[PDB]
């Protein structure tokens, strides 16, 4: 199961 | 024992023509589960074990859904890194990213990852307390301070201390027949003839899951790294792996020589004898 | 850009024995960038059926790659893995050994 939040952008 | 579940995330940005391949893969233990490529007809997260295939529909668009946004931020993470760094858009650059967590023998949280490499080097690391950040550079500096500013590692943690630890729960139970089985490795000792005074006796570990192993050579009771050679762990092909030690020893004396064998799938350790 | 040579093993899946079908595996490891071309021989030609592992990596970011085909051993064939990537001038050829 993936990350479903947003993620972070560098 | 203690379990994983890992996924990594690989775009690799092509200056040429077009977009970046990404490449992502998902794992329980030494088990792949799940691929996504780009480069692929099919533009969905696929299956890659038996197990998983259980899951209905709503779960693979789900995961369809979020491996694409996956994608579409390194891609970015590829522009703004190159212009961190000042590189120009000639070269073919590489973002790397891997998170996770692990469930310790009592079935509980145990440890959470969540880190990043640019070109193959160390870029921004999620700590073991889940709450700072271990940046390589100035770039990742840059990275860090948003990322303090806008309460990341509070929303990672959300994940690696829940949702995660649910879902490899699920995956191994639903996959118990293989993923809480472990096989011991197949072990066997074989002979080649160095000279008329010198021997190599080898030690083989076959069809064994998981990876972790250790061969060591012991000379009358005594460990013996002289001599040895050795192979990395290497995947069989099927899911199991293979590893071998050898030793070169004097014609006659490979009664002294004995090989010991350590897997979590052994109750006490083994024994060879030539 | 850091570059890291591939390191390489040839090998078969189930120990090697003639007219019984087998799997070639050349792994490459150890190896930074992604790009990377693996063809496996036969008696020096290259071989069509061949499947690969899909892309992962290690804990130190370097990535690893199986490169597969069913085979049958025989006493007269022989087996090699080529490999060509960045850090090498020319393709590199593993031979397959006995006891590799």
């Amino acid at each position: 199961y993936l990350s479903p939040i947003a993620s972070p952008l560098l | 024992g203690s379990h994983s579940m890992r996924y990594f995330f690989t775009s690799v940005s092509r200056p040429g023509r077009g977009e970046p391949r990404f490449i992502a893969v998902g794992y329980v233990d030494d088990t792949q589960f799940v691929r996504f490529d780009s480069d692929a007809a099919s533009q969905r997260m696929e299956p890659r074990a038996p197990w998983i295939e259980q899951e209905g529909p709503e779960y693979w668009d789900g995961e369809t859904r979020k491996v694409k946004a996956h994608s579409q931020t390194h891609r970015v993470d590829l522009g703004t890194l190159r212009g961190y760094y000042n590189q120009s858009e000639a070269g073919s650059h590489t973002v790397q990213r891997m998170y996770g967590c692990d469930v310790g023998s009592d079935w509980r949280f145990l440890r959470g990852y969540h880190q990043y490499a640019y070109d193959g080097k160390d870029y921004i690391a999620l700590k073991e307390d889940l709450r700072s950040w271990t940046a390589a550079d100035m770039a990742a500096q840059t990275t860090k301070h948003k990322w303090e500013a806008a309460h990341v590692a509070e929303q990672l943690r959300a994940y690696l201390e829940g949702t995660c630890v649910e879902w490899l729960r699920r995956y191994l139970e639903n996959g118990k027949e293989t993923l809480q089985r472990t096989d011991a490795p197949k072990t066997h000792m074989t002979h080649h003839a160095v000279s008329d005074h010198e021997a190599t006796l080898r030690c083989w570990a076959l069809s064994f899951y998981p990876a972790e192993i250790t061969l060591t050579w012991q000379r009358d009771g005594e460990d013996q790294t002289q001599d040895t050679e050795l192979v990395e762990t290497r995947p069989a092909g099927d899911g199991t792996f293979q590893k071998w030690a050898a030793v070169v020893v004097p014609s006659g004396q490979e009664q002294r020589y004995t090989c010991h064998v350590q897997h979590e799938g052994l109750p006490k350790p083994l024994t060879l004898r030539w | 850009m850091i570059q890291r040579t591939p390191k390489i093993q040839v090998y078969s899946r189930h120990p090697a024995e003639n007219g019984k079908s087998n799997f070639l595996n050349c792994y490459v490891s150890g190896f930074h960038p992604s790009d990377i071309e693996v063809d496996l021989l036969k008696n020096g030609e290259r071989i069509e059926k061949v499947e690969h592992s899909d892309l992962s990596f290690s804990k130190d970011w370097s990535f690893y790659l199986l490169y597969y085909t069913e085979f049958t051993p025989t006493e007269k064939d022989e087996y090699a893995c080529r490999v060509n990537h960045v850090t090498l001038s020319q393709p590199k050829i593993v031979k397959w050994d006995r006891d590799m």
